[PDB]
């Protein structure tokens, strides 16, 4: 950005700053605002259909900076129902000042998360927080009668895992009651409170949370907490994992893993 | 709906405005970015009229006429010059000049359509064919009886259905639906009396056409 | 109400201009469905005057009315020559032109209505019917008398109310209320003395006809 | 109070407009709903001035004389053609033309009241009357001594009181009373010297009449 | 994109005004040093057409195209008479007149660009080439064949790639893409009937050319 | 202060329209009572000049001596004729025509004032006195000598205190201070060159007669 | 910086306009009070180009000049006839016209100054002499070659400085740097072929004499 | 201003109120609202670019109303350097009513206090709070283990102060740091914490807080806390002021005022 100020110094500038967007999924959108598209570094940004708003927000971070950039959205570019499922949310745009004139000089204006999306018939509108707004947000680290376990297999809990989890097939598409086949009866209530990942279809790996698993016909009906992201079509393979309610006595009775129990039950 | 079908003097519709109303534009950014929006059915027309009035006793009847609708209640039919002749202004309409289409052995009913453009040519159905203007021919020969028109509706049923292979053609005179787009209305009118006066032009009465929601 | 009754001269009529106001739109979506809603007070005249004043003298008469009504206790009377004609205005008025309605043996009392348009006439009432241009016919012959005009009413009460099925045909000239939109009145004079003059019309004075609220 | 009365010259007052203010409006609801706000003492009368300067040296008189008030001190005096006449301006203002009053056995002063308009009359007192056009008259007799005319008061006071049944007619030429609308005045004057031009008319000079507070 | 092509006629294109935007500027502080910073996409031409349409009938046919884009879908073709002659509008128009450049040997394709200027030429790319008027000419001689035109393209390709130092020089008519600037399409008719008419020309329709963003 | 004196020519001064603007007002309520609050500073003379500059040439001398200012520096003398006659344009101006005031014997210092009416004269100071066109009379006799005009400040003082009961007369030209309203400068100047011209006006250059703040 | 020299025609410029713009003077409370405000560094020139182009051929000239620039890239020369003069329009200027300086026996180096005013002159350097009516003039005599002029510069330095008592004295034609104001371009052309027109003027071409940063 | 109201009563009424000032060093300006200048009461007020006053704030105290009497800076009458120096800060501006017609009947209208204060290159915004803001800044009446003698010589403190006080010039100008002549060794690291009162220069008594008196070469090295407001010449007058730290045992041992100590250090 030295030469880019030199540039701006001489008055031979032109603004070819592309906004080079990384989703959730990490699908790359280059976004230039110049109006001919640049390949920077190997990355063509779109010249059409760019988000402009380039001042938007500019603090150094003491205000988190949500750069709203409302922008006319392009179908191609940015998809409607990407953006109902998420894939876009979360999505991290490095905003990088170029110059037409010079293709060498890169220097990033800012980093960027969209955490605050909007939409329109046909344009959207989208706040660009900055990393410290996503950092500030307050966890807490409660210490609790309950397994802090949550999630098996994270490095508090080093649970073993592996055998008890299992992959199944849907073998009738219910939304968030789904019929799926492949699992045993054994299997289910233990994947009972646990996520059903589906390799299959355009989650590949997202897993809606199983409310309840209970055996049925033909394999086990699966009650997922909430309807699945994106239609999902039966004969869709998941990954169902196994789910603990995280009591210390549930912690026990399905893994017994005293060492890293994070239930702390009596007082 | 039923709606209201109540004629415009023609010699008021002399004196008219016309200029047309199109939409479906909304486009994206301006870095040479267009983005089509369809708002869908448009190509409406837009009218000024009262300049036709002559004097004062047609200039009563007209402000009569819009009383009696008391404010455009449903429809109101309009004469509209322009699209009154299916050929031309020197041309005749013929049942030939406009094609209403072809028909499958199935298709007994055919809207009067007005297809304007060539090779993406949008199609207007007509509400209301001019009476006695409506003329239905066949590829074959000129189709008389069995054609059963629905004035309000503007759709022609053949009883027994044109087979594959015959080419329906319809020409008529457009009797336009409108709704005033104003309920005020300038009144122009030239003191009579002793001045014994009266205006030709009345100004300011704007009129849009209007396709109705069947 | 009986409110305050000036006159205003034809000849400070003579000259002026109107328009007219209705009130009934509140259109719905770009379906091409529009629903009409109406919140009556629909209709209303508004009329610009000032004219023919001649000189000043005749102006000051003018001003004087004006300051009678101080700013226009209750209502003012307004001659209206369109509406003095049940017929055309060339043409003589008649009871005959105008029909009432017909009474049912106990319709002592018609209101005097002047019916605009044919298919959904819009009926505006006459709150005051100009005195000696009224001729009451009853079906079988025109009425001398028994029809008691009130003439702050705009009724006339039949003592012996027509029998079923009698047509009642009553002509008359119009005379409407009508209250002056602004308190301000503009004046052109043009200056006397040695350069004598007197303005033959004073600008425009809003003075709308006023549709009275019960 | 006191004020100031000085005189506004008759020449530039020709070139000076004349406009009617009146208030005591701001009706009700639009629905045909009026109620009557009552400002109180209005009538007052706009005027534009300057128009009337021919020359240089005049215009420099009047500017010379709006210094001299310096910003409308207190009260001005304009002559005022339309109300100089009782009567007409073609037609001799008599004392018998303009009724004050009648004396009761007690009532010493009549202001000068100019009545305007007939079954409702409004009255405006005269707060200078100008100087020799002053005349008083009785229902017996034209008045002569005895009445002591306050020229700032515009009463005029009999020293013995009129008995009961006497008519107090008194018509004079009415010194208004004014205040400048507003402190900026235009100037047009046109070069002189080599030019020798000078001007007829000096635009923007606006002033009001002004019903003084006592 | 491939867009839909549908010309403009010249007749109708006869008569019409145009303007000149350009999109680069941001300038500096008042010292005196000013910065150009350029976001690209300027120099854009817009155009008021509708001009010259003659008769109402050819006016239809104006209006039937205006129909067929249906709000612009895609790009609509227009013709330039100002860049359809590479050299000056009397002078005739050649290969040689527009050098497009000079080939490497590898070189197969070249644009045909309309050089703005000497010293820093603004390049205009020519979408679309009139067909017909298209010369090549290679440094040794024209180019009766192998140079492929792509219509849409604007690019013409040589199958076998010029050598290196060889001038290439095309010169060819110049059709440039526009797309409206309003989806409402104004109308002057003139009327006909009994009072024959047809306005020489439509009020200006404003279609802007743009710059397609790739 | 001293200021900067720069003469605005009386050529360029040639042609030049004023407005007067007074300060005095903030009137109170509408009973008809009004109170006049002044803040001072009344009656300040607003100018639009650069009228009669002829040709390019003279009209680049007036741009010099706008440069000179370089932003109104100071204060900038202009010349009125209206005020440089103490009695009339026709009329000779004398020591006689404007009388300064009374000496009490101790009143060495009298300052050159224009009494702008009769009953209650605003007066206006003269900053700068034109040279050799100050006459002083003594109320015994006209005086040579003695009597040491200030030239910036405009203030003649008597060696020798005029005594008791003693008039002191003096007539003189009258130069003003004035400050331009706008930095920027409108020209109007004719092309010369080929077609030969040069403005007989420039366009208007507001300047404003400042009473400057003590 | 280094900038851009591009010539504009002198026929465009004999249709161009010449205003003047000046800063520095935001005065203080409006009670009388002023105060200067130094921008520094003012004077520029404004102007509106493009009304002699005459012809379409030059204008298309004119248009490709601007798109050369891209929009005003660096500085543009621009033709200024009121500077190009140091004397008159009818006067030939000469070295002797315009006084650079003094040489002090140090003094190598004198920018062409242009001084406008006398009393408090300001003075302009110039950035680009019009090539060939640069003349060095020393007070014993005109002074020839070892004078290096640096064009961009506006620079003459002489290689043996000048001694002490010797008057620079150089006067050229001005060939002012400029800035277009708008980026827009206003196109009145006039259309040629069978049309055969053409036009004298185009409208809008803003251009602001920049005194560019160094 | 009873007069006043006849004035106004009687229509025949001047404006002359004169924005008396009276800043933190006292020095008075007229700032009269009348452009004609007016002595009243002796005082002469002139226009001076009086500070304009638009929309009335009139509260009894009840609001205390500062008046954002911003007008034209006058350099005259204000000057920026002791506006930043703050000796403009704190000024307390009686505005009183008075009238051209009658110079005689003065009342004032408000007293006030500028006290939120802004510039601009050629302009001036103030507020102007009325005094009760200033009365209700909360001071809290702290009780605790220091010495709350505070600042020695206060009539509740009864310091004895005299001998331990010494006069000094400045030797070197080092801005908050200047080194100064004529003070003992032992004086130096007395006059820690205390104030060096300048009585030469702008200053006139006004002294920074010494942060550090450590004795050095020529004299003691004074580190004030702050550099000193107005540019401090070498060779200036100054005041050392003894600082105590206030500690018990920093009281006990520089004066032992037991009888005013102000001090509750051991529970």
């Amino acid at each position: 950005m030295t030469d880019y100020t030199d540039h701006l110094a001489t008055g031979c500038t032109t603004l070819a700053r592309c906004y080079i967007l990384t989703r959730r999924d990490g699908v790359v959108m280059g976004f230039t605002d110049h109006d001919r598209d640049i390949d920077l570094d190997g990355t063509r940004c779109a010249a059409g259909a760019a988000l402009d708003a380039s001042t938007a927000a500019r603090s150094l971070g003491i205000t988190p900076d949500d750069m709203d950039a409302g922008g006319a959205l392009s179908a191609d570019a940015i998809t409607e129902a990407d953006l109902r499922a998420g894939r876009y949310d979360g999505a991290q745009v490095e905003v990088w000042e170029v110059n037409w004139t010079d293709p060498a000089v890169r220097g990033r204006l800012g980093v960027y998360t969209i955490g605050q999306v909007e939409r329109g018939p046909l344009a959207f509108r989208a706040e660009l927080r900055t990393r410290p707004a996503l950092w500030n947000r307050p966890e807490g680290r409660i210490h609790t009668a309950l397994c802090d376990v949550d999630r098996l297999g994270d490095h508090r809990c080093k649970l073993a895992l592996g055998p008890w989890q299992s992959a199944a097939t849907v073998i009738e598409a219910d939304g968030a009651d789904l019929i799926v086949s492949g699992l045993d009866e054994t299997a289910s209530n233990i994947f009972d409170r646990g996520v059903l990942d589906w390799t299959g279809g355009a989650n590949a790996g997202t897993g809606s949370d199983i409310r309840v698993a209970r055996p049925v016909a033909g394999g086990v009906r699966v009650s997922l907490w909430s309807a699945p992201p994106f239609p999902i079509t039966a004969g869709d393979t998941a990954n169902a994992t196994v789910g603990c309610d995280r009591t210390a006595d549930t912690c026990r009775n399905r893994f017994d893993n005293l060492a890293n129990f994070r239930g702390f039950p009596l007082m | 709906m039923q709606f209201i079908d109540v004629e415009f003097p023609r010699d008021i519709a002399a004196g008219c405005q016309a200029v047309l109303t199109r939409r479906d534009e909304v486009v994206t950014l301006a870095s040479g970015r267009e983005e089509v929006n369809s708002r869908w059915a448009d190509t409406r027309r837009s009218w000024d009229a009262g300049l036709g009035v002559r004097d004062e006793a047609d200039l009563a009847q007209v402000v009569a006429l819009f009383e009696e609708v008391r404010g455009r209640l449903y429809a109101f039919r309009f004469r509209d010059w322009l699209d009154w002749r299916t050929a031309a202004t020197r041309a005749p309409i013929t049942a030939t000049d406009q094609p209403l289409g072809l028909g499958d052995g199935s298709r007994t009913a055919f809207q009067v359509v007005k297809v304007y453009g060539a090779v993406n040519p949008y199609t207007r159905p007509l509400s209301l064919p001019h009476p006695g203007t409506v003329r239905v021919a066949l590829d074959g020969v000129t189709q008389p009886s069995g054609w059963t028109l629905t004035a309000p509706g503007g759709v022609i049923t053949f009883d027994t259905p044109p087979a594959l292979g015959v080419t329906v053609t319809a020409g008529c005179s457009f009797d336009v639906p409108v709704r005033f787009s104003d309920p005020e209305l300038a009144v122009q009118w030239a003191y009579f009396r002793e001045g014994q006066a009266g205006l030709a032009q009345a100004p300011s009465i704007p009129l849009i056409e209007v396709r109705l929601d069947p």
